[PDB]
């Protein structure tokens, strides 16, 4: 049977291949592959701590292979994987920019090629995948609303008041009380019941 | 992730 969905998936697949190819083997004038620290997972044996917090470090050379197998299908998941390796790079390697300037350069050429490939995506996917040319590295829409400060309360309580103990959504940078959400104030990368609702299967019949 | 423990945290 004919499916536009499988045509779109395979279309973008070989096309992602183009873009990710430029990034994987992106070289400076001295012929250095800047994406090297991201394209290869590190020796697992001497990194329990690393993989404890970063339980999903990811690997570009593997993402590449996963592109051709048509696992991502659309750009949604594709763009996720790329922005993931860059962000965890900047996260644990150092303060905030360790290899940052190196992989952010890749990221810049990534968005450039993203912008480039937006042509075909337009003809294939359309506008349901939007443009995704809003810069940044964290979120794409960023705002996606009206307000979203660091000091803003957002709990199911509805009080909008900074009382008791509460943690911060890594993406919203909003405050949610620990007792309500079922937290232990131990979360390093907590996400809210919106961005990524974490399901806790506590002995549910 | 930052953790608030009552908005006021005056220590002295
Ligand atoms: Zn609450
Ligand atoms: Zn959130």
């Amino acid at each position: 049977s004919m499916n536009i969905e499988v045509a779109r998936a395979a279309r973008l697949a070989q096309i992602f291949k183009e873009i990710c190819d430029g990034i994987i083997s992106y070289r400076d004038s001295s012929q250095q592959t800047l994406a090297a620290p991201l394209l290869n997972l590190p020796p697992k044996k001497k990194n329990a701590d690393y993989y404890e917090k970063i339980s999903d470090p990811l690997d570009l050379s593997t993402i590449e292979k996963q592109i051709l197998i048509g696992y991502y299908k659309t750009v949604e998941a594709f763009d996720a994987d790329m922005l993931k390796v860059f962000r965890n790079a900047e996260k644990y390697y150092g303060r905030k920019s360790p290899i940052g300037r190196d992989v952010c350069r890749l990221r810049k050429a990534y968005y450039s090629a993203r912008h480039e490939a937006s042509a075909q995506i337009d003809e294939i996917v359309g506008e349901t995948a939007s443009e995704a040319d809003s810069s940044e590295t964290s979120v794409s829409e960023k705002e996606s609303g009206h307000e979203k400060d660091d000091d803003v309360i957002r709990c199911i309580c509805g009080l909008y008041k900074d009382e008791g103990l509460m943690i911060q959504c890594d993406k919203c940078m909003v405050w949610q009380h620990c007792d309500c959400m079922g937290v232990n104030t131990d979360v390093e990368h907590y996400l809210c019941e919106q961005c990524d609702p974490r399901p806790v299967d506590r002995e549910v019949p | 992730a930052r953790t608030k423990q009552t908005a006021r945290k005056s220590t002295g």
